[PDB]
RNA sequence: GAAACUGCGAAUGGCUCAUUAAAUCAGUUAUCGUUUAUUUGAUAGUUCCUUUACUACAUGGUAUAACUGUGGUAAUUCUAGA
RNA sequence: AUUCAUAAUAACUUUUCGAAUCGCAUGGCCUUGUGCUGGCGAUGGUUCAUUCAAAUUUCUGCCCUAUCAACUUUCGAUGGUAGGAUAGUGGCCUACCAUGGUUUCAACGGGUAACGGGGAAUAAGGGUUCGAUUCCGGAGAGGGAGCCUGAGAAACGGCUACCA
């Protein structure tokens, strides 16, 4: 699926396109709201923390 | 059917109006006012109907957003503004004034009146209350509201009114033998003193009238507007002074003026 | 061109329209009807106010020759006419131009595809821009 | 001066005659039985506080559209995150 | 005609309103503070009045029908008390209580290829027949119900649900 990732202390934003159900897996059952540690989802991401915002299904 | 009803089919309109069949289809509806729908004259109706000043509505609202009518002392800008008896209106071009008053045919005459008598105005005190604070206020015909009246005015007497400013400065007490105006019902035009009042409790009080020409009539209270004595009225009366003749007299007269 | 004759009745000086207004009433024998250039020149030096601030129009001629009747006005200057007639009447006469439009419904229809939209549009096209990709 | 916010209007108008037989409607009443945008005319010296170490009145608070920018869906006057 | 308009007392309130707004002009005034004053009119604002309304409402007046004679209270029918609800009266609704209400002067029921009225056609008169339809009133937006906004809608070129 794609991620749509924002950094609100620079108001950039640039997304992200993650295959492989592993990586995406790290989301599953979690919230909007709910904080994500990052390396799970790629290997930049170590480090960073993601909060869940919302987003669009298919369709 | 819901809501305030916003339109005037012509042939809905009132007669005394004057309007024509055709030509169109809508009348103007009167403005929310100082008087009533369906006894009113509009500015449009007045100044192109009557003074034929305008020909199309469009330049009566060109003739009026110049501020060049005024009413009563004061401007106003709405083409349907509901003028209505007793109220003035004004031309400082042209330096024309106009009292609105009625025939004998029951519609409003285009009536000039001087400069002087144009700065003052007749009220029918419509009900007298006690107001909140203890203040006592009149309300006249017309929907002004007065603070203060004199304490010997009762509804149905007459009330001279200055324009200029806000204020009574004179009042006419309904009594037996006072000039009256009769504004509605058939006798609408009519003039004449009063000779006696029927009383009836609980609805519709009766005001025999009698003209100078010993001629008699009745009317609804409702109906009556003193306006003077005996000779002298307080405002000056259109030609024909609300006499009313047989259409017999009205033919003579006509056919009496008749060689060029 | 046979004398004519302008003749104009019922007049009223207007002020509160800046302007003087009447009947016009045209004997023209010999003569099937006068036209109304003619009528607003010959006016002009009648009232002394010059043929580009009079205004001329009704006029049906009479039946079985003769006789047209129409009515007239003149105002006071051109700055009034030009504010105080109607505009398809300054179109007649050469004093303003026919500022043509789309049809009245290609108007309408321009209006209601416009309602589809919701704020300046150009962000629209850059993100129907980005669809000619998938 | 686009867009957008705010205000007002969209309850008027136009159409039709399915329903409806004391209903509607007409003429005539009543509100000492109520609501009433608007128009018009009136109408407001009082707002704080155990009432000297005193309160923003020379005027107090953010949170949002449009917008910028990252997006989703075959698809609508769909709309999400920043 | 009133327990009316208006006022007074004791309190009450998740305290209503009592201008943190806008446009033109820039002027007076002396203790010289950019002091203190100040013109015309916009938009708003509470309460009362007025105007445009609305909602109910009194009296009388409808076509055919007895091969419709009794009808009304199931699960309000008719009245009384109190409340609740409403903008407000009222069985409008609820609780208690009573047994009322309409009818050959035709109730009740059925029919209507019935919206009502202003009116139309027919010309001795008396009548007979017609009015979906230019104006007034009412009702509806495929059918039913529900409701949001709002002064005003049970709105359909508004929404919600079910049915088609
Ligand atoms: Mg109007
Ligand atoms: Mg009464
Ligand atoms: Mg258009
Ligand atoms: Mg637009
Ligand atoms: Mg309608
Ligand atoms: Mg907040
Ligand atoms: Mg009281
Ligand atoms: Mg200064
Ligand atoms: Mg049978
Ligand atoms: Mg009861
Ligand atoms: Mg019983
Ligand atoms: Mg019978
Ligand atoms: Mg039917
Ligand atoms: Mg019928
Ligand atoms: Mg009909
Ligand atoms: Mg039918
Ligand atoms: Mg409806
Ligand atoms: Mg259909
Ligand atoms: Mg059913
Ligand atoms: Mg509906
Ligand atoms: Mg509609």
């Amino acid at each position: 699926m794609k991620l749509n990732i924002s950094y609100p202390v620079n108001g950039s934003q640039k997304t992200f396109e993650i295959d492989d159900e592993h990586r995406i897996r790290v989301f599953f059952d979690k919230r909007i709201g709910q904080e994500v540690d990052g390396e799970a989802v790629g290997d930049e991401f170590k480090g960073y923390v993601f909060k869940i915002s919302g987003g669009n299904d298919k369709q | 059917a819901r809501g305030p009803k916003k339109h005037l089919k012509r042939l809905a309109a009132p007669h005394h109006w004057l309007l024509d069949k055709l030509s169109g289809c809508y009348a103007p509806r009167p403005s929310a006012g100082p008087h009533k729908l369906r006894e009113s004259l509009p500015l449009i109706v007045f100044l192109r109907n009557r003074l034929k000043y305008a020909l199309n509505g469009r330049e009566v609202k060109a003739i009026l957003m110049q501020r060049h009518v005024k009413v009563d002392g004061k401007v106003r800008t709405d083409t349907t503004y509901p003028a209505g008896f007793m109220d003035v209106i004004t031309l400082d071009a042209t330096n024309e004034n106009f009292r609105l008053v009625y025939d004998v045919k029951g519609r409003f005459a285009v009536h000039r009146i001087t400069d002087e008598e144009a700065s003052y105005k007749l009220g029918k005190v419509k009900k007298v209350q006690l107001g909140k604070k203890g203040v006592p206020y009149v309300v006249t015909h017309d929907g002004r509201t007065i603070r203060y009246p004199d304490p010997n005015i009762k509804v149905n007497d007459t009330v001279k009114i200055d324009l200029a400013s806000g204020k009574i400065t004179d009042f006419i007490k309904f009594d037996a033998g006072k000039l009256v105006y009769v504004t509605g019902g058939r006798n609408l035009g009519r003039i004449g003193t009063i000779v006696h009042k029927e009383r009836h409790d609980g609805g519709f009080d009766l005001v025999h009238i009698k003209d100078s020409l010993d001629n008699t009539f009745v009317t609804r209270l409702n109906n009556v507007f003193v306006i003077g004595e005996q000779g002298k009225p307080y405002i000056s009366l259109p030609k024909g002074k609300g006499i009313k003749l047989s259409i017999a007299e009205e033919r003579d007269r006509r056919r009496a003026q008749q060689g060029l | 061109s046979d004398a004519v004759t302008i003749r104009t009745r019922k007049v009223i000086s207007n002020p509160l329209l800046a302007r003087k207004q009447f009947v016009v009433d045209v004997l023209h024998p010999n003569r099937a009807n006068v036209s109304k250039d003619e009528l607003r020149e010959k006016l002009a030096e009648v009232y002394k106010a010059e043929k580009d601030a009079v205004s001329v129009f009704g006029f049906r001629t009479q039946f079985g020759g003769g006789k047209s009747v129409g009515f007239g006005l003149v105002y006071n200057s051109v700055a009034e006419a030009k504010k105080f007639e109607p505009t398809y009447r300054l179109v007649r006469y050469g004093l303003a131009e026919k500022v043509e439009k789309a049809s009245r419904q290609q108007r309408k229809q321009k209006k209601n595809r416009d309602k589809k939209i919701f704020g300046t549009g150009k962000r629209l096209a850059k993100k129907v821009a980005r669809r000619n990709a998938d």
